[PDB]
């Protein structure tokens, strides 16, 4: 098995993020 | 039935992810999630038993039995 360095999907300042997430 | 066709994209949780509210979808290594909106790399939305909300695509992997 090999774990990928990039953890969790990307989250830019635009497009994504709605009503604030945590 | 109408929109769901050509085999549905099924994904399986990899690591133990923790939620924050009923708005986010929680899932642990094993819990399967049905995708309802799969975009080109990024955040994917799905549904789960008593758990509904968005979920990362990096902590999940397309599963197929």
């Amino acid at each position: 098995d090999a774990t990928p360095p990039p953890v969790i999907a990307p989250r830019p300042e635009h497009t994504k993020s709605v009503y604030t997430r945590s | 039935m109408t929109d769901n066709s050509n085999n549905q994209l099924v994904v399986r949780a990899k690591f133990n992810f923790q939620q924050t509210n009923e708005d986010e979808l929680s899932f642990s290594k094993g819990d399967v999630i049905h995708v309802t909106r799969v975009e080109e790399g990024g955040w994917w939305e799905g549904t789960l038993n008593g758990r509904t909300g968005w979920f990362p695509s990096n902590y999940v992997r397309e599963v197929k039995a």
